[PDB]
C-alpha cells in the first residue's frame, strides 16, 4: 500500500524444496486407544479390589 | 449440388470411417474408464462405527 496506490508483489525465487506447514489431523484411533486404556483399568482395580476381598 | 447425391448416401468410404473410428473406441475403452473418483477415500475416513463399550454397573 502507498499513497494513492495498491499493489502485489510477488517473488522470483526457485523453490528448491517444498514448504512445509503444520496441519495436525484429526483421527480417532488415539482416543480408541486411551478408551481402551481406561477401561481396562477400571477392569484392573476391579479384579484388584475383587482378589482383597476374597483373600484379605 | 455435390452433397445432394445418391452415391452419398450409403458411401462406403465413411462406412470405412465410422468403422475404424468405433473399432479404436472399442480398443481404448479402458482407458476413458481410467479416471479416479474420490468417494470411497470418504467412505474410509468419515465410516465410524460405535467405539463406545457396554457397562452394565
Amino acid at each position: 500500500l502507498m499513497n494513492g496506490l495498491k499493489m502485489r508483489m510477488f517473488s522470483l525465487a526457485r523453490q528448491q524444496a517444498p514448504k512445509i506447514v503444520h496441519k495436525p489431523v484429526l483421527s480417532p484411533i488415539p482416543e480408541h486407544l486411551r478408551l481402551v486404556k481406561n477401561v481396562a483399568q477400571v477392569q484392573i482395580d476391579m479384579l484388584k479390589l475383587l482378589n482383597a476381598q476374597a483373600a484379605k | 449440388l455435390i452433397p445432394v447425391s445418391l452415391v452419398d448416401l450409403i458411401n462406403i468410404n465413411i462406412i470405412f470411417y465410422i468403422l475404424l473410428l468405433y473399432t479404436l473406441l472399442l480398443f481404448f475403452i479402458p482407458l476413458f474408464l481410467a479416471s479416479i473418483n474420490y468417494t470411497y477415500h470418504y467412505i474410509y475416513k468419515y465410516y465410524n462405527y460405535n467405539y463406545n463399550f457396554i457397562n452394565n454397573n
